[PDB]
């Protein structure tokens, strides 16, 4: 199909928020934490709930949305996970993953905790709903599940990248995994087929926060409005020519290249600059607990070389005190 | 909104390259800045302009100045849009930002 | 000495904010969250800061400030650290941990990135400071270190407990590892002998965050003021008895524990795992290794010093 | 301010044990219910009551009504401290709670 | 719709063998281990392949086939996994899960061992074959996978059951993840729609291990044919009467109540018989890590106990020796 | 191949309940001997007869005996299925049993 | 005393079994499963009985064997355990530990399964046996039992060792616990003096499985006749001279360490993990930990003794 | 059975070697593949050979053929070890089998 970047509908660093403090085109309300790189919608503590949503309706018939987002937590457990709308009210705050509840549009729940006791979370639940359909908190939704993929999104080495599309009423969730660094590396999640939703409504992000407490930081969100090859109409007599696009297209390469080779030299003239990998952020909650246990493990090193000294301090001291009688 | 002496400034754009190329030029062909505004404000490194880039680029901060309100920063980069990017992708690309 | 909890400079859990959204006898200042059982002064995003200082100035000429905290990172670089001081005027925002510089009394960071690359951080570092001399950022206060320590503060398993006391024109610093979930098992870090403080001033804890990012919780923050058993006048003819307190507290024990048996059948009547259990009885065992070797180590001084006497003789 | 009336309420401690407590009962004698006041008020259990605890306990939701000064609060808390305390320790003790 | 419990294409226990060692109805080859309750199709040793495929071929057009099997390993990579055929003919040897490659049917891989290095292992793949594409096995068949859910079986704490279902050419999958002791508790996992299949051909499973090791048991097999409710004829003409279904059914719950209540009073009369818990049975991977740490730990408290007491004799005889001299 | 005087049998049914009810009796009758047969050869506990567990039930071993070809096995369970068994499920319940 | 190793009663990897599929020099019987790098004495499956026994009987006054092995098993309550025997006549196939009972020598017994439900298992216990009284098999062996022990081999992070030496008609068993990969780190476990077993026998091994599973997989079986010093007569003006060793041995050394360096560069020229490597690290430092202690225990020794001579003085 | 011509085979070492070794020589001293060959064949590390590991040197597939016999290897090995072998230690040590 053919993709159109929606700049109004969309946010992504490294210049996020304004002078401000606010994201623009994006209101935010509860405990939402808007940075320059990412938004912190739903922090570390206890019973936090956030959400940022759009202030202008979407009026789209097949759209794309690229969300990338990262939910970090010290234990094994998450909190409740994100929830991504397409919505046709801004729901600002509420106890479904810290939006209202009874919602006319489709979410996409990334629910980290398992209410219903069947083991089977973190998981990808899409749900749409009316607008008079109670969401089942203490099961996951498990009876209005649509289409559920199991898969993992907590401490992953790369942020996880999720890409909804909604295309001739069939709603498609590619999440990648958040193992490699590389973009373009999405793996099949979940499709739904004949799905209705409003034709017009809110695009936002919302978290919530429960017993355990996760980070749930969102870094960007991008939206693409879909349409037909047929459907569009190409109009070509608004462009051109293609000489233009001959003259400039090698001018642009020679002045990367030029640019390129302008910094090489200056990257390395100034020694201010330096460097940090990112392998060493990453580790495993398995591997931080047996990194404890071997780090406790020194002081009882420590202390057994003290009583080994203090022990060879008294065995000189009586071989000292052997020859004074005699 | 983007004008033609918006962007030949060669304040601006000696002030952005300060501190990440140290290489200050005296003066410089207005394709040549032209070119250097387009790579500078290009923060994904995709080679492309979109509403997000040009909102970070109209709405500056350098070192005062009131904000600009959300309906005219909307009208600005839809009017730009509407402008020069012909190829309807959401993208400004260099060939089309040349034209204006 | 002689111990007295001072309530209007502390500040603990489970109910530490109010309905307000502000911790009662505090200012918070800057990117500090507080919340029902702890308060994050830095949270884990780029750039932050945040500092939580005393309303009214403390009156004190020896006291005692027992600080517990967690500061969490995903990688195995801290950002900045934490910081407590005991100064004359509120700093709130600044450029040192979250906190002005420049300040007038004595200030304990807990400094957890190397920014002079001497490979010693994270490391404790005292500084008093008169308001005079500002605080070297980018040697991590090396050449102003009254008394440093080194000691590992980051992503432990326990939170970490700190105690610093002004007593006699001493400041002694004793920070718990984090390693076990015991209160009282200090172990000692620094001191500084013949320190001059302003005599009243504020109880204040700051963080800040730079490149890499952690979490800097606090969870509580408990200040004692200090007196001696011979400068501390009594008040005879004021207390109570000692007969109607020992009817007393035999009763309220014998209530207690027949509360905890009511408890017990009703909190199943109407209605840990397995890993993290195993987690804790292995740090168990570890800790009563190393009280078993303290023991060891007492038993060697104890013949050492009995050994010392038999020479003379 | 801690007065004895307001010790002396069976609708508070009620309202209190709902939940944890699933023994509603009907009278009680003045020293039970304060003994369930003093209990159900020391969160750290350390079996001691301090200046932030009778804060909790006095400034406290419940189930509107406005926020107290804090310098009402800390008149209060100090005048309890002044008269029940005789130990100068600071916390505040059963033995030394069951003056007032 | 309407299912016939096939006994010719199925096993289960607690009498699988027979005396003669063989499973009746079912041929199995290579290293596979049948016992009275379950088939070890292959068990914990290096490069084990195991294959029990069916003598008869099976000439159904809708079936179900429920298979219950167990995945246990030592440590957190499997080896190979197992692989469920409906196949043309028999392949009892082979590379593929143990079985020749280039069939003729469908196949569904549980595949334990990323190989692809893809990081999204053990899933459930569904492939299907008409006997001329190779099977990628250094890929997990990721450009031949149908359709592929991501699900863990292994070191469940209750065997696994899974589900295929072949009606109206839809093949359905449904996974129970072997958490709760219920059997009716199957969950969702694939489902392929227009797959063309052999009209006859051979029932089967097959395992093999490669460089790490794993036990797969086969606990069960189960083969229902399916058929609609319209093209079954009814013919009630055969049965009799429901009279005598009223006369015989309350005489046989009645029996039920009075062997319950004769086994009562004699299951505690004989003190021989003891119970077994099965919760200690079950034990995760890193939970047996942190219990053998805490286990070792116990040979340093013993040896700091002897020291103390050795330090203790030392000290006495210290102060014996004090008034020898005066 | 499952006879009237196969399932009518006290000899066999009196080993198969030794051990598991140490209830030995001297005679019952043949609607209570055969309900001792259906409900001790189900051994998954669903009420029912398959052709697993005729199969157990007719290869059986006590204490020799050579063992039955798979054809007999096969004829003999599949005429007693479409002897027996009406409603095609491929289960035999107690009155689809009782008939023979 | 001086040991030489005997091929015909051992086995090892990583080639134990041949193209045949047979172990060489060894008769399996039962359902042992022999493999290129381990033989499955016994499986997981119920009721699974196995042993692997030598066919030619050895001759000897003074042996020693060298047994690694694994009992893996899923719950935390052993089937039946291992059996090591110096036996007669071949059991093979029988009733105690998957191997013939009524036999005419010594048997060690590992069992893990308390039968009797002293809550004593799992345990080693050594029996002779003349060939007449039966194993007491719901007692583990108690009123047979010589001398027992209690060590814990079910579930180690690394296999585990034991060494049975039969020295001046004394059996002494020396068990590694398997928290360690070293070889030679054997714990006293137990020993019999004055014990009489046959002259020559058949070496052999087997395990069993009850209700419960276990996996019984042993890696090697190292045997040793062992010979006094001084009974050994030596053979003059047959050995080399060491000159010729010498020369040798330094150009073996060179070329080998050649050959590393050649292999160096072609192993990544023609194309563990994180969490193994930790608690590996765990496990080497518990090691450190235990070897330190020890080194303790040993001077304290050392100084006791030295006092003990100053008494007389 | 051991013999000098045996060891001393370039195919066989040039088998042996490959995939481990991508170095192809084209001749080398006797002693030298000597030492590839006792190398190679030294499975525990050790440096040194006994009875299993020249079983497993003598009878081994390589790419049928027969297997030897037991005793035939029995009484190989046992005269290798009777020869080779002069400290009575079992093991063959490179300073024994330099002799042959
Ligand atoms: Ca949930
Ligand atoms: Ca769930
Ligand atoms: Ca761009
Ligand atoms: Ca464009
Ligand atoms: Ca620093
Ligand atoms: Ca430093
Ligand atoms: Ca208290
Ligand atoms: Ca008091
Ligand atoms: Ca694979
Ligand atoms: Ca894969
Ligand atoms: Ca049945
Ligand atoms: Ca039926
Ligand atoms: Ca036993
Ligand atoms: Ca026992
Ligand atoms: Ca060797
Ligand atoms: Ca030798
Ligand atoms: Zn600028
Ligand atoms: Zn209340
Ligand atoms: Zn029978
Ligand atoms: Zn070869």
């Amino acid at each position: 199909p053919h993709r159109r970047f929606e700049y109004k509908y969309s946010f992504k660093g490294p210049h996020l928020v304004q002078s401000d403090g606010t994201v623009p085109f994006w209101a935010h309300a509860g405990n939402a934490i808007p940075s320059s790189d990412q938004i912190r919608v739903a922090p570390s503590l206890k019973s936090q709930r956030g959400s940022v949503w759009t202030k202008t309706k979407a009026a789209f018939e097949n759209w794309e949305v690229e969300v990338t987002f990262r939910v970090t937590g010290r234990g094994r457990i998450g909190a409740d996970g994100l929830a991504i709308w397409y919505a046709e009210n801004q729901g600002l705050e509420g106890p479904v993953f810290g939006s209202a509840d009874l919602w006319n549009g489709v979410g996409i729940f990334f629910d980290s905790f398992d209410n219903d006791g069947k083991k089977n979370n973190p998981a990808i639940v899409i749900i749409g709903n009316n607008g008079q359909i109670h969401y089942d908190h203490q099961n996951d939704g498990a009876s209005q599940a649509l289409a559920s993929c199991q898969r993992d999104f907590r401490n992953k080495p790369y942020p996880v990248r999720a890409k909804i599309t909604y295309y001739q009423n069939t709603l498609t969730v590619m999440i990648n995994n958040g193992f490699t660094p590389d973009k373009n590396d999405y793996e099949f999640c979940a499709k739904v087929e004949n799905m209705i939703i409003p034709a017009q409504g809110h695009f936002g992000i919302s978290a919530a926060t429960g017993g355990l407490a996760d980070d749930h930081d969102v870094l960007s969100f991008l939206t693409f409005q879909l349409t037909e090859p047929g459907k569009e109409p190409p109009t070509p007599d608004k462009e051109i020519s293609e000489k233009e696009k001959e003259k400039y297209q090698e001018e642009f390469e020679h002045f990367q290249q030029e640019l390129d080779k302008k910094k090489e030299e200056f990257q390395k003239g100034h020694p201010d600059l330096q460097g940090q990998p990112a392998e060493e952020i990453f580790e495993s909650v398995g591997d931080r607990e047996l990194r404890q246990v071997f780090e406790g493990q020194n002081r009882i090193h420590l202390e057994i070389k003290q009583l080994n000294r203090q022990l060879d301090m008294i065995l000189d001291e009586q071989r000292r005190y052997v020859s004074s009688l005699t | 909104g983007l004008d033609k002496n918006t962007v030949h400034d060669q304040e601006h754009i000696m002030e952005h390259l300060e501190g990440v190329i140290n290489k200050p030029e005296a003066e410089m062909s207005p394709q040549e800045l032209q070119l250097h505004y387009f790579k500078m404000h290009d923060y994904d490194g995709n080679n492309l302009l979109d509403g997000l880039e040009l909102s970070t680029a109209i709405t500056h901060v350098h070192k005062q100045a009131p904000l600009m309100s959300e309906d005219e920063l909307i009208n600005i980069i839809d009017g730009v849009l509407r402008d020069d990017d012909k190829n309807n992708d959401g993208y400004i690309d260099y060939a089309e930002f040349a034209k204006s």
